[PDB]
């Protein structure tokens, strides 16, 4: 069984990544904080696109407030005593939170499309991504269960996707998760908002730079931020053996991996609103009216 | 996180140290 070293995570990584994390979960609390209070409390600022923002700015709220403080929890006490039902739930938050925020960001890069390229310038879009967005993480609240073990002589208690389970589109899930949400929550949001992007620049060329600039980076942004975790899972699902010790170091890295595509997925989180202001002059007075006084 | 079964050791006990993901 032993892979010929144990595995552990070094503590300057870890006090990195708590320092990190705080950053990054108090900038994107703020930045979407202020971005809410802004389109909600301005009449002007209540329309389509604006409520689009918004829905997008309260995907990535949630999804700040439900990913670094458990993820916090994980690297300084590694334990979960919060029960089943907690891990049952947190999965199926998380991924539905991903799936609003994604699909939000399509939403949003198809209406910037349309505002640019037609001048005769959405319940209906926002209802329909959140229920879809709801529905698809149902395996996360039916498939993660807590199994026990001894390990080394520790007894520990792991809520994992247990890869036994009941049903046979259940087990095609227990199988296909990490294939399905890096083929789901990273490459079609990333494929829409950048041809509805593209479409929106091949338009304005039809009929300024700095509106280009801005959609560049924050579809870049996106990839850089996002494409870590997914790396680390399908490294994961790649490089990792068993019965022979080649195992526990890329079990070692992984750890390390994925912590930094997680800060990095809070990243992108909180870029939003930090774009916002830099590029709109209306977005830039409203935030120094509301952080100033 | 995934594993294959409960008798890979190492597996389960990374998905005890990997995030909730």
């Amino acid at each position: 069984p032993p892979c010929q070293g144990p595995i552990e995570i070094k503590e300057t990584f870890k006090y990195i990544n708590t320092v990190v994390s705080c950053l990054v979960f108090v900038l994107g609390i703020i930045g979407n904080s202020t971005l809410l209070r802004i389109i909600y409390k301005n009449k002007c600022m209540r329309n389509g696109p604006n409520i689009l923002i918004a829905s997008l700015a309260l995907g990535d709220l949630l999804h700040i407030v439900i990913d670094i403080p458990i993820n916090v929890y994980k690297l300084l006490a590694e334990d979960w005593p919060f029960g089943a039902e907690m891990c049952k739930l947190v999965p199926f938050i998380q991924k539905a939170s991903v799936g609003i925020t994604v699909l939000s960001l399509c939403a949003l890069s198809i209406d910037r499309y349309r505002a640019v390229a037609s001048w005769s310038r959405t319940a209906v879009e926002i209802v329909l991504i959140w229920v879809v967005s709801v529905v698809l993480a149902v395996p996360e609240a039916i498939g993660f269960d807590i199994i026990t073990m001894d390990y080394k002589g520790s007894y520990l208690r792991i809520c994992l996707l247990h890869p036994v389970q009941k049903t046979a589109f259940m087990q095609f899930y227990k199988t296909a998760k990490d294939w399905w949400l890096f083929s789901f929550y990273f490459c079609l949001p990333l494929a829409i908002t950048a041809f509805f992007y593209t479409l929106m620049t091949c338009e304005m060329l039809r009929k300024r730079r700095e509106v280009a600039k801005t959609v560049f980076c924050l579809v870049l942004v996106f990839a850089l931020c996002w494409l870590p975790l997914h790396l680390s899972r399908i490294l994961k699902l790649t490089l990792y053996n068993q019965n022979d010790p080649n195992r526990c170091e890329l079990l070692s890295f992984l750890l390390v991996l994925d912590y930094i595509g997680i800060n990095m997925a809070s990243l992108n989180s909180c870029i939003n609103p930090i774009a916002l202001y830099l590029v709109s002059k209306r977005f830039k007075n409203c935030f120094k009216s509301c952080l100033c006084c | 996180c995934s594993c294959s079964s409960l008798m890979d050791k190492e597996c389960v006990y990374f998905c005890h140290l990997d995030i909730i993901w």
